[PDB]
Formats: C-alpha cells, structure tokens, sequence
C-alpha cells in the first residue's frame, strides 16, 4: 500500500525488491492483515469506521 | 467478567498452542484459567515452552494458573 512513499508498488516489484516470488509476497500481506484484524489489536482502526 | 468469557483466540497463541486448546477444547479465557500447569502440559505435542508462553500472555493480561471457577459458563 502507498503508506508513506511516493507510489503503491506492485506485489511483483516488492518481490524483486525482496528477492522472493510473488506468492510468497501475497501470503506475507495476507498474514499481515489477518494480523491486524486480530482483535485484542486494531481497536481503534475499528474505530475509523463511522456507520 | 469481560474477559474471563473471552475465547483463546484473544489469548495471543500460535497453531501448536491452538491445537494443544483443540484437543482440550477449551475457548473461554475463563476456561483456560481454570487448568492448572501440568494437566494441560501432559498432552501430546505439547512441552515446556507451549504452557511456558501461555502464562507469559496470561500475565501480560492480568492472568496466570491455578486458578479456579464458579458456574461458568
């Protein structure tokens, strides 16, 4: 995602820049969110919502 | 208690862990103060270190072992 840097690079740019597969990039991001999901976590990202 | 009735999910543990709290079946934080340190550590695939981080989480969180219930759920 974009978060502070000047482009939102692709899943194929990062590998590269990681030296790894796109897969493994994909399974990474989505370890990560399913992280961030994790309640006891992301109370006030929660809270960002408004409805 | 807001807590005592919340799952082992909340309870920040990895899949041996998770899987040790499957063959316990046990969800409910209240639930899993209830058993104490070896009844839980005499299961298969489950040592020193599985329980070891289990009561570093639990007093991280205001919990620990030996504890005990009443009526619950």
């Amino acid at each position: 995602f974009g978060i502070d840097m000047n482009t939102d690079y692709t899943l194929e740019e990062v590998g590269k820049q990681f030296d790894v597969t796109r897969e493994r990039i994909r399974q990474i991001e989505a370890k990560a969110l399913r992280k961030l999901r994790h309640p006891s976590r992301s109370e006030v990202l929660r809270s960002f919502l408004d409805d | 208690d807001p807590i005592l009735l919340r799952p082992v999910d909340d309870l920040e543990l990895t899949v041996r862990s998770a899987n040790c709290l499957k063959a316990e079946a046990i969800h409910y934080i209240g639930d899993l103060v209830q058993r104490t340190e070896v009844e839980l550590l005499k299961t298969p695939n489950l040592g020193k270190k599985s329980l070891t981080e289990i009561k570093d989480v639990l007093a991280s969180r205001g919990l620990s072992l030996g504890m005990r219930l009443e009526n619950w759920p």
